[PDB]
């Protein structure tokens, strides 16, 4: 049952936070809350449509 | 679409939509908040009562 | 009935990031127990419960409203002095006094880990009982498996432990509530 | 037979336990047992259906 | 569905099912344990006698 | 109208690598605040704002043109002395003076990290408020959750912190601008 | 095609095109700059006003 | 909800910059700019077509 | 099927087969060794003379 | 086929071919060098003048 693994060794780099100055793409941080994905919709309570 | 956005693995695409621009002045305008809205995706589960809510 | 009640009218998404409609989800969450100094460390078994003092795990608090438990339970462990360690199960019959024997000599399931690389030990303890149910803090089964951990060379150390219900776990039979304190202690 | 690897270097982060306070998703810990996936069904021995 | 749940790699989905709610009071109810049940998936192997059980 | 204006004729791709047509994108970007020496560290809450001095976050600068805020906010933290630390939430009611109690004793959401491996702490703080909106620097809700962080053993340390708007976040109601300085200080 | 180029994960392919060679001298020639051009791919978003531009 | 992970342990190597002397394939570095992917087209402002 | 077993990446499946049980006593029996056999998979290459054997 | 060989990720397969054995003596023979040949795969690009050659 303990069959041999084969696969491939693969290269990597240890960069803890690749891009936080960027204005786009991925938070990374862990929310301090039950349920990994908190959310709410900002668009609903707004004083105006635009 | 955060699930797909993380599964696909590329930074750029960040779930596409096309907003309804209005109040154009000179080829530039203001998007409606109503159409900038994006799916939340846990709400469907809470309303439909998926098993995972109860931990089983 | 003579009700004035008229049912609510409010959106779910507008105010907080989540909603939960069960106590299990709260229990799958892992919480701190008490610091375990010295060599002869003693983690609670799957029978769990009956802690004294006042600091106590969330699972340990939910524990008092029920009567039966079943399923595996999980542990996280954070050693104070870094260096490798070993994890093993045991039982009261299983122990020996040859004074050359040591905990590895029984051939139970084992787990090694160097903490210099992976500081957070993560171990799940399975459910080996003859009976489908367990009254909490049962003593009817003296030889139930119990966890033990050792550094080699048997040096002293402290550990920050935090337990959680396994995905397999549940409670059953609803007894009523214990008296319980709520606010911060008054006066000194 | 020893053909050249090509692939791509890829970034990573060393975070040992990304989310244990969360109420959902993945145990990570190793069971102390033969067979990696122990299980039992809680639903069967219950005093009542609900 | 732990195998698929780990293979797909995303935390959220955790194998969907839809429970049969009952005893609704005011739009809220209690799921049956019978339908919260989820597949175990080694049992099929032990009953069908797959080769891997014997180590070969 | 009597306009001489004739509309432009110029390509977008020829001169700079990007173009942006919103202030949110500028705010999702994370910026430094102020160094936090000592044990009793105090990060700003989701009410945010009202810093003195003159150095201040970009979010903190955009903050003055508006009146309402809503949504979670993010933090990056870089400790000066490496070693593991813990992150926890709290509130003014939630605190205790037993002088044997400590911050772990409330069972709030928790986060551990050894900084020797991952120097950059990354934590997002959610949005638990009764109200759909928050006037900036509101004091109408005294018990809103507030972040705290501790090394065990309670030793002194400094931290380099930098905040950012969460993806969930927005501002609303446009008040007019504050007076603001622009150039480098003249003379000594 | 940087998105696909990074998603596919292999160093070599780097998005194919075939240039229009001219001024051949002895079996060798000079490519036009007009056809060496490669897609930029954020421009479509800025012109079409995708939601992600506004952060939502 | 916290279902067991299974997966597979996989080998890797820590090589921070696998090939910069090569004339082809992948920048790796982070641009110092808003938007992760800056670009401009060189081909347009050229004095001649070739 | 070690190649697929490693490529799929999940610990559990370990290449399925169904053994031919015999000598049942009380609902339990003994599998034949003949059917517990699993593919080796280099042998096909050595017999068919694939190029990789010669290093080219 | 190094690109596929690295993309598929498994050590064993190393791009299959079947050589034309000759000079068999007793069930064993000598492969032709002509058929042990394997694709190089940059040459097509240099001859077809792909854009990536010019860096664009």
């Amino acid at each position: 049952s303990k069959d041999r693994d084969l696969s491939k060794v693969s290269p990597y780099e240890n960069i803890p936070a690749k891009g936080f100055t960027h204005g786009v793409g991925f938070d990374y941080g862990v929310p301090l809350s039950l349920f990994p994905d908190n959310a709410i919709d900002p668009t609903i309570a707004n004083p105006e449509s635009i | 679409d955060d699930a797909t956005a993380s599964q696909r693995g590329i930074v750029t695409q960040v779930a596409d939509t096309v907003s309804s621009i209005s109040n154009v002045v000179d080829g530039l305008g203001v998007p409606l908040l109503s159409s900038i809205s994006k799916p939340i995706g846990w709400v469907s589960n809470v309303v439909s009562n998926v098993a995972s809510i109860f931990g089983f | 009935g003579m009700d004035y009640a008229k049912s609510d009218s409010s959106s779910l998404v507008t105010t907080m990031g989540e909603q939960f409609r069960s106590l299990r989800m709260l229990t799958r969450r892992s919480s701190p127990t008490d610091v375990l100094t010295g060599t002869s460390v003693t983690l609670p078994g799957i029978t769990i419960g009956t802690d004294s003092s006042l600091r106590q795990s969330v699972l340990n608090i939910i524990s008092y409203m029920y009567r039966f438990t079943k399923g595996s339970i999980s542990y996280k462990i954070i050693p104070k002095i870094k260096g490798d360690l070993y994890i093993t199960t045991s039982s009261a019959d299983n122990i020996e006094l040859n004074s050359n024997a040591y905990s590895f000599d029984v051939n139970r399931a084992l787990h090694y880990q160097n903490t210099a690389l992976n500081p957070v030990v993560q171990v799940s303890l399975p459910y080996y009982c003859p009976s489908e149910n367990l009254v909490i803090d049962s003593t009817s089964f003296p030889n139930l498996s119990n966890l033990v951990l050792t550094n080699l060379e048997r040096s002293s150390n402290t550990y920050t432990v935090l337990v959680s219900a396994g995905d397999d776990h549940t409670f059953s039979q609803l007894a009523g509530c214990p008296a319980f304190t709520i606010g911060p202690s008054r006066s000194a």
